[PDB]
């Protein structure tokens, strides 16, 4: 919105994000250190 | 800006175009 400047938008929305720490924490409360 | 998005030419020689943080309604099939 300026002249010649933009911005990017990252490839990971903030929804992808959240659903991979979601993934991580329900791992780890139930198989302890084994998943990874 | 305009980003060309290609298979690779040792694949096809088709190609896609990206206009970046356009409205697709002012950009001048698959729109
Ligand atoms: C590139 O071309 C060569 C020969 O034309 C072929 O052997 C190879 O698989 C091609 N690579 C890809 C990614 O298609
Ligand atoms: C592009 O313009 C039309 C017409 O006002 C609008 O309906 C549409 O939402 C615009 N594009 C985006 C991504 O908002």
């Amino acid at each position: 919105k300026f002249n010649g400047l933009t911005v990017l938008p990252p490839l990971l929305t903030d929804e992808m994000i959240a659903q991979y720490t979601s993934a991580l924490l329900a791992g780890t409360i139930t198989s302890g250190w084994t998943f990874g | 800006g305009v980003s060309v998005i290609t298979p690779g030419t040792n694949t096809s020689n088709q190609v896609a175009v990206l206009y970046q943080d356009v409205n697709c309604t002012e950009v001048p099939s698959n729109v």
